[PDB]
């Protein structure tokens, strides 16, 4: 597909940062090795529910006042195309598929088959989670339903999965053109109290780590590369200076379009014809 | 007294910020010190 680095990077954080931040024993593990009155102080401000201040995420070159006391500003960078494909031919697919998702299932009896259900159409099963099917269990997956024979597995009539699969979008036949791009996006946590910079410098990198592990950039965005910056003031003639610590984080991604084929054949015939001569 | 009272706005990739400046005349026999501060209660500044 086409891609944008810094939204899915936008998406990604909030979240997490959100559910980090509502979880002392987190804060406290990320922060061991920091001063204790930093580490207290910063538990204090800004973490566990009943937190009084908080962080904020956003773009550059908003045309309103921040949150100058702790935010992540998120700041699209570079990039290059890195390596090519022979005939820029990225992939091939006889039926055009979607996103991966994940999602949550219960089998249930049906006409003495189990059954998972799904949210959309399967264009593919990748797994089935804790279950390898024999030959005789008779695996088929048909529109939206993954189906699964009832009469050896009674015992497993309620049991709880979760499914790894792939949209449809139609069935059409198609080349995937395209080529491979390594990008750069910045991300600086400005606060104008350095031992708050510090500490948001240290969440940020636990949140990457965590998020290498991400379905997202698993499939998508590999190679995630960190580089980090000085300390420094982002700005020094106010009523105080505002300092920040800015990172790099660069991806390696696929920039590719679904050229459909409408050309089919569906027989060859043949026939012989004379020469005379 | 007070002179001169500039608002400064600033916009900037961080958002905008405010670095205006003024020049105040104190009283007599006063020994004002870096980073003392100031408030107007008379005078209301409007903000967005």
């Amino acid at each position: 597909a086409i891609t944008s680095v810094d939204s899915y990077l936008l998406s990604e954080i909030k979240p997490r940062l959100n559910t980090v931040l509502e979880n002392c024993y987190i804060i406290d593990e990320v922060l061991k090795d920091f001063d204790y009155q930093t580490r207290e102080s910063f538990k204090e401000a800004f973490c566990g529910k009943n937190a009084q201040h908080e962080v904020t995420v956003g773009f550059n070159f908003p045309k309103f006042k921040n949150n100058y006391e702790a935010h992540y500003l998120i700041q699209l960078g570079q990039g290059q195309e890195t390596k090519n494909s022979l005939g820029s031919i990225q992939s091939s697919y006889f039926e055009a598929t979607g996103d991966t998702l994940v999602e949550s299932s219960t089998a249930i009896r049906e006409d003495d088959k189990l059954v998972f259900t799904v949210s959309k159409p399967i264009g593919e099963l990748i797994k089935v989670e804790d279950i390898e099917f024999a030959k005789y269990d008779n695996l088929q997956v048909e529109g939206n339903k993954v189906s699964f024979k009832y009469q050896t597995n009674e015992d497993y009539e309620n049991y709880n999965a979760n499914i790894i699969f792939t949209e449809k979008k139609n069935d059409s036949k198609g080349l995937v053109k395209g080529f491979t791009v390594e990008e750069q996006v910045t991300v600086v946590g400005l606060s104008f109290n350095v031992d708050v910079a510090r500490c948001l410098d240290a969440v940020l990198k636990m949140i990457l780590i965590s998020m290498r592990d991400s379905i997202e950039e698993q499939q998508t965005f590999q190679l995630q590369n960190l580089s980090f910056g000085d300390i420094a003031p982002i700005i020094e003639d106010g009523d105080s200076m505002i300092f920040g610590r800015p990172t790099i984080i660069k991806y390696t991604s696929s920039l590719d379009l679904d050229y459909t084929i409408t050309q089919d054949i569906n027989k060859l015939t043949f026939k012989e014809r004379k020469d005379w001569k | 007294a007070i002179q001169s009272q500039e608002k400064g706005t600033n916009q900037l990739d961080i958002g905008i910020l405010d670095t205006g400046t003024a020049i105040g005349t104190t009283q007599l026999e006063k020994r004002i010190s870096y980073r003392d501060r100031f408030t107007v209660p008379e005078v209301l500044m409007p903000q967005q």
